[PDB]
């Protein structure tokens, strides 16, 4: 897609902060502009839209136009955690919406209260498996995925959109072998010095 | 005010197979309509542009075609699928009335097409009960739940307490893992957790139940391997509180 391009990394923000997406189009005489919001696994929601040049404001959002140099940007502030997405810009001509590849943007939650701990939940007896979850953890730290191949490890989950309570980070580790412990499940990942490990 | 509806939502179909996918809009007249095809990591590409000025389609030559039946309802169709049909598809509407409006997209209808179906698993569903460990350091108690070994890729879990599904406390992977990172057609796993207090854990009255609908193959899809057709359907595991 080369009409409308949207060539940007992978953005990430910690909840609170600004982010911004660029979006370059190449046809002048393009009468208007669309932002899309498109989680994993839906289809596209639209943001907004302006076909005059300048900002146009709704909440959070600011969608700005340059019509000469032929930039489209969306503005999102006091970033939300449920803001992460892969974000679409496209581009209107004679009714004809071209869209740009996207980009993705991840905001990272801020946790008040960390209090990072690795356990050991216990199968309902119906598997052979044994998980190991490291949870509570702030956002600061990443989970690597693990060296052997018969672990293993999802780093990150999101919040079910109904969800009224608040948000925790945390990570899951399985396998079936017998010399797997949750000692050393994450010891690919760099956890906090002062990550709890309750001894059985 | 206006909308729009597309379906299937999710197809599993082998090669040579017929396509046919629906879109109806409602609350307007005489609307553009478009059918998208998306690939992931992409964004949408134009299959066809539809108004009262004409039909517009891709350069690009497709394997579909287009129909449009009644004022709103706009469908895309093939006679025999092949396996690079496979993608998210999306259907669209925009207001050709004064002003501008709709601009939206419908549900999607994700596609799969096989070239074998035999290669085709539903998810084995296990429930993993928390930490005593994390009910005393914390007073919550996280669940677990691990849906593994499907394929294709399209699961939907939910959880279930005292039989009405929960959002709070509920956090679940975006998308599956491969079990098989370097092999192809490899099968894959999803992870969820479902935190509650440790209080409501340890009552042994609360029950719990993760629920995973899987999609795969329809009654009229041939079978004859010993185990079960792995048609579309519901897995689940369950688990109690305990005391202790």
């Amino acid at each position: 897609q080369k009409e409308v391009e949207q060539n940007s990394g992978p953005l990430s923000v910690p909840e609170g902060a600004i982010a911004s997406l660029n979006c370059t189009y190449s046809f002048l005489g393009s009468q208007s502009f669309f932002w899309y919001r498109q989680y994993s696994g839906k289809s596209p929601e639209l943001i907004m839209f302006t076909y005059r040049e300048g900002d146009k404001e709704d909440g959070r959002f600011t969608a700005q136009l340059n019509k000469a140099s032929q930039h489209v940007s969306l503005l999102i502030r006091d970033s939300q955690p449920s803001d992460s997405a892969t974000y679409l810009c496209a581009v209107n001509d004679g009714g004809r919406l071209t869209f740009g590849d996207g980009t993705t943007l991840t905001v990272k939650p801020n946790i008040q209260n960390p209090d990072p701990a690795v356990y050991q939940l216990r199968d309902s007896k119906s598997s052979d498996k044994s998980v190991c979850l490291f949870t509570d953890f702030d956002s600061q730290t990443n989970v690597s995925q693990s060296k052997d191949s018969d672990v293993y490890i999802t780093d990150k989950c999101v919040l079910d959109m109904r969800s009224m309570d608040f948000k925790s980070n945390s990570a899951v580790a399985w396998s079936n072998k017998s010399d797997f412990a949750c000692a050393n499940a994450f010891n690919n990942s760099i956890i906090p010095e002062d990550t709890f490990f309750p001894s059985p | 005010s206006q909308t729009i509806h597309q379906w299937p939502a999710t197809l599993v179909q082998p090669v040579g197979s017929p396509l046919s996918l629906e879109c109806t809009v409602e609350g307007t007249s005489n609307p553009n309509l478009y059918w998208y095809r998306q690939a992931a990591g992409r964004g949408p590409q134009l299959l066809f542009y539809w108004g009262p000025f004409g039909q517009i389609s891709s350069e690009v030559p497709q394997n579909l075609s287009a129909s449009r039946p009644q004022d709103r309802q706009f469908i895309l169709s093939s006679k025999k699928l092949l396996l690079s049909d496979s993608g998210f598809y999306l259907c669209a509407w925009s207001e050709t009335g004064l002003g501008m409006g709709g601009w939206q997209f419908g549900e999607g209808s994700r596609l799969t097409v096989l070239e074998d179906l035999k290669n085709v698993f539903p998810p084995e569903v296990a429930v993993f009960e928390p930490s005593e460990a994390e009910i005393s350091h914390t007073q919550k108690a996280t669940l677990v739940c691990l849906a593994t070994g499907f394929y294709p890729d399209h699961v939907e879990l939910s959880w279930w307490v005292n039989g009405k599904e929960v959002h709070s406390g509920v956090c679940t992977d975006p998308q599956p893992l491969k079990e098989q990172p370097a092999l192809n057609d490899s099968r894959y796993a999803l992870s969820s957790r479902l935190r509650v207090s440790a209080t409501f854990w340890q009552d042994p009255r609360n029950h719990f139940r993760c629920q995973v609908q899987f999609y795969g193959l329809s009654e009229n899809d041939e079978w004859t391997q010993d185990r079960a057709k792995p048609v579309t359907q519901i897995v689940s595991a369950e688990a109690w509180g305990r005391a202790d």
